[PDB]
RNA sequence: CGCCUCCUAAAAGGUAACGGAGGCGCCCAAAGGUCCCCUCAGGCGGGACGGAAAUCCGCCGGAGAGCGCAAGGGUAGAAGG
RNA sequence: GGCGACACACGUGCUACAAUGCCCACUACAAAGCGAUGCCACCCGGCAACGGGGAGCUAAUCGCAAAAAGGUGGGCCCAGUUCGGAUUGGGGUCUGCAACCCGACCCCAUGAAGCCGGAAUCGCUAGUAAUCGCGGAUCAGCCAUGCCGCGGUGAAUACG
RNA sequence: GGCGCGUUAACAAAGCGGUUAUGUAGCGGAUUGCAAAUCCGUCUAGUCCGGUUCGACUCCGGAACGCGCCUCCA
């Protein structure tokens, strides 16, 4: 590469607030992040959020039933 | 010529899977990364400013590579835009520059974008080439809200040397790219 | 709306016929005046002609409107627009 | 006849400005009439007045069958009310007269 | 992008910062910083990362957020205006949804007067 | 202000009780 | 009404008509010399904003692009960048 | 079913645009009315609307009751904000046979327009204007911000 | 026929290679018992066909239509 005009790179350590840490390359030595990729919910296999939910909507509502046969 | 980790990973772990799972016959034959082609079309630095220089100075601070310009190659009145202005950045990453952007784009960008449900399944060239779109600098580790000043998103091309889609989707998928469908 | 304490209503001269047709083998076309009845699932499939004061309008019955009013669906105001 | 488009023409007649208002009473009956026969209505002639009616308005009706049923409005239209131009409450007789004429060619004209 | 992608401002205290999220009004912040021990009143300035990520690890897991419930509220209506319910009838059109009068006003839902000729 | 329905003002202003104005 | 390009012009040159069509009366301090490097238009697919068309990737693409301006000739094994 | 519609246009109002303000907590001072399928003390469950209980009163006795600005203390720090509360989503309460059209109220989420308003225009001369809350009638509930009331705090200016 | 000039919105009429002409009217509001007058606001555009240019209402060429001038001696 040229000299004078690139951003020399140190090996660099990225912290995730999950405590998950990765040994890479950057022009900064560390940095921390608030996510990553093992503690993303689409990675953490589903790790469906609160949404959990079957809809649960409508017809399982089924609060009620007691209306005549 | 240094260990990175995804690095280790395309060798140790990704060269023999895709054997096993198309079966060459030649070392070469297996898929490889040719090379990741970040462009910003900014566009927005044609007469407003030389944005570009801030834009490349977070290009760099992304990449470790000073972006190099893109200038019009004719005049579009519709776009307020004269043959030749300054309308883009493009930086050009190969091996080592190559493989420290995308451990860090798959680990720790991709996750930081918002609402992110993976990536798009059909986005890939027809000739096992992928492109993605990003929308704005901050999902990479290196740059904040503090020395920023614009949303400015991007298009990174990774080329491949494999011939067909379904070769360049299981490099991608078995390196780390989480696809959506 | 109406209480949860109470229970779901629905007008059951209206509910009595898709039971009794669940039973004889359905389904008919339905014409009701109960507009203020709930939807309930033994609806679903059925074809219930809710009136709008002028007209029945048949309604087929779907899952993803079950905790709804039968009149919703049959509007009782022919807007088209302005000019 | 019948099945060609019809042309009315609306003027106003012995009234004066209550006379145009009339007139415009019966511009809005046919334009109305109109829409509930499908026919068509274009302006052609507008001559309104500040009062809100027209001294005259002429109009189209584009409907296969408009001179047919318009046709039968041909005549002096009588009113008698007491009118908004009226101070002392007093009941006016005033008209207005309607012209229904079925529409025209344009036939070109060339030497034989 | 700080707590649950938006960064909140600082200068503030926590509890108010929280609102400027899309998904927490006054209840959800006295409740994410009482359930989690955090001064309701500490300028954002002054938070060690550990009051941060705790915090943030309670509101982005307790609560359906930002693109989670823009994204839900978005099927509701779009639900509605499919099956054909007069909710979802008065979505397509843009008109008032809760019964109000439309004689007059109804103009932060049918925005700005459309003045006609009469 | 005495339409905010979610303060003590506000429900003074209708009359009714609940959380931001209880009896 | 002088000058340029094509045709008329009958396959060397030349060749007329108040014949058919167009253009010039500038310009460039690089749009000049040399050395070195580079190669188009367009079509399909792919890609935040970004569209028919801005910039980026791939494949096909011998020249249909370009060459300040008319037309003709010439031209990437460069006269084009 | 409609009277409740909605390209628009006018009247009458409410709520605002903020710091002489907003917020929370605690602490005061009214008057006039209403009330036995009624007013509901008090108690418990419920964040709440309320629900279950449950005294007292045919009522200068019992209840509706909190009066509000006011006061003390702390907070917000001049930003479409701890201004503003419209819109919409979801979850509930009650009345009534029945709340789709089309009820009110509660909780969570959303936090729009609006930075004091063009030409123009209304009210008011003293306990008046401004501001502040309270009660009734009609009434199952309520679209009341309306009406008729009731007291609290309380000016400016009138040369002519 | 020749030569010259022009075509712009509801009408009249301008500038301009990129861009709210302007007057009156029309439309919404004010004022007025009402209408005018007046006051506050507001709005609809380049004849057709083909070129040039990054870009044409604007430049070039032509067509249609309108206007002005000429058509004389043989
Ligand atoms: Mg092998
Ligand atoms: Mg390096
Ligand atoms: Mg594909
Ligand atoms: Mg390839
Ligand atoms: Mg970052
Ligand atoms: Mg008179
Ligand atoms: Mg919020
Ligand atoms: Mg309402
Ligand atoms: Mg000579
Ligand atoms: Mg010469
Ligand atoms: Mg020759
Ligand atoms: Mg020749
Ligand atoms: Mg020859
Ligand atoms: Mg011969
Ligand atoms: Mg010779
Ligand atoms: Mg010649
Ligand atoms: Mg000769
Ligand atoms: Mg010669
Ligand atoms: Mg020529
Ligand atoms: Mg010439
Ligand atoms: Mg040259
Ligand atoms: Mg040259
Ligand atoms: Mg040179
Ligand atoms: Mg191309
Ligand atoms: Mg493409
Ligand atoms: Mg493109
Ligand atoms: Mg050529
Ligand atoms: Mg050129
Ligand atoms: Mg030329
Ligand atoms: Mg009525
Ligand atoms: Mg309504
Ligand atoms: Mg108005
Ligand atoms: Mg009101
Ligand atoms: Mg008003
Ligand atoms: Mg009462
Ligand atoms: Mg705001
Ligand atoms: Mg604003
Ligand atoms: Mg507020
Ligand atoms: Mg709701
Ligand atoms: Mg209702
Ligand atoms: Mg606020
Ligand atoms: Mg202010
Ligand atoms: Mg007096
Ligand atoms: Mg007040
Ligand atoms: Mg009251
Ligand atoms: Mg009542
Ligand atoms: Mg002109
Ligand atoms: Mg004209
Ligand atoms: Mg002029
Ligand atoms: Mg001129
Ligand atoms: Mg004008
Ligand atoms: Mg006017
Ligand atoms: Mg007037
Ligand atoms: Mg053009
Ligand atoms: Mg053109
Ligand atoms: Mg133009
Ligand atoms: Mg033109
Ligand atoms: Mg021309
Ligand atoms: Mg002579
Ligand atoms: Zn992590």
């Amino acid at each position: 590469m040229k000299e004078g005009i690139h951003p020399k790179l140190v090996p660099a350590r990225i912290i995730c607030g999950c405590g998950n840490v990765i040994e890479t390359y950057s022009t900064k030595p560390e940095i921390y992040v608030e996510v990553c990729s093992k503690c993303h919910p689409f990675y953490t296999g589903q790790q469906r959020f609160v949404d959990t939910e079957g809809r649960v909507e409508r017809f399982q509502r089924r609060y009620g039933d007691s209306y005549r046969k | 010529p240094l260990d990175v980790a995804l690095k280790r990973k395309y060798y140790e772990e990704v060269r023999p899977e895709l054997i096993r799972r198309f079966g060459y016959q030649n070392v070469w034959e297996v898929p490889r990364l040719e090379k990741v082609v970040i462009n910003q079309g900014l566009g927005e630095a044609k007469e407003d400013a030389r944005i570009l220089e801030k834009a490349a100075q977070e290009l760099a601070l992304i990449t470790g590579q000073k972006p190099a310009v893109t200038r019009a190659k004719k005049s579009i009145s519709n776009f307020k835009l004269r043959k030749g202005m300054p309308i883009g950045l493009r930086v050009t990453l190969r091996r080592d520059r190559m493989w420290i952007f995308l451990e860090k784009l798959l680990n720790v960008a991709l996750p930081r974008i918002r609402d992110f449900r993976g990536l798009n399944p059909n986005s890939f060239d027809g000739r096992g080439n992928y492109n993605l779109g990003l929308r704005e600098q901050l999902i990479f580790p290196e740059i904040t809200y503090d020395m920023v000043d614009a949303l400015r998103g991007m298009d990174i091309a990774v080329v491949t040397t494999a011939e067909t889609d379904e070769e360049a989707r299981a490099l991608l998928e078995l390196l780390g790219f989480p696809f959506r469908k | 709306p109406r209480s949860l304490k109470k229970g779901v209503f629905v007008d059951d001269h209206l509910l009595e016929k898709v039971l009794e047709l669940n039973a004889k083998g359905e389904k008919r076309l339905i014409k009701t005046w109960s507009r203020r009845s709930t939807i309930v699932p033994e609806m679903v499939g059925h074809t219930i002609a809710v009136y709008n004061g002028k007209q029945h309008v048949p309604v087929y019955i779907t899952e993803n409107m079950v905790g709804h009013k039968l009149g919703e669906f049959a509007p009782t105001r022919t807007y088209r627009g302005h000019g | 006849m019948d099945e060609r488009d019809a042309i009315v023409e609306i003027r106003a007649g012995t009234g004066g400005e209550e006379a145009a208002l009339f007139a415009r009473d019966l511009f809005n009956m046919y334009l109305r009439f109109a829409e509930e026969m499908g026919f068509e209505t274009e302006v052609l002639d507008s001559h309104p007045t500040d009062l809100g009616g027209f001294s005259k308005v002429v109009f189209e009706v584009r409907g296969p069958g408009a001179y047919g049923t318009f046709k039968y409005e041909s005549g002096v239209h009588r009113v008698q009310r007491v009118p908004v131009t009226e101070t002392q409450g007093r009941i006016h007789t005033s008209t207005a007269t309607v012209a229904v004429l079925p529409k025209a060619e344009e036939e070109d004209f060339a030497l034989n | 992008a700080r707590i649950a992608g938006v960064e909140i401002p600082r200068n503030k205290r926590v509890d108010v910062a929280l609102t400027y999220i899309y998904g927490i009004g006054k209840a959800r912040a006295k409740e994410a910083l009482e359930k989690t021990g955090i001064n309701p009143a500490t300028r954002v300035k002054d938070l060690t990362e550990a009051e941060v990520v705790r915090l943030r690890e309670y509101v982005e897991n307790t609560w359906k957020l930002e693109g989670e419930l823009r994204a839900e509220v978005a099927a509701n209506i779009k639900r509605l205006m499919d099956i054909g319910c007069y909710r979802g009838l008065r979505h397509r059109r843009g008109l008032p949804v809760r019964g109000q009068r439309t004689r007059t006003n109804a103009r932060t839902r049918k925005g700005p007067r459309k003045t006609v000729a009469g | 202000g005495k339409g905010d329905r979610r303060t003590r003002r506000g429900k003074i202003w209708r009359g009714t009780y609940g959380k931001y104005r209880p009896r």
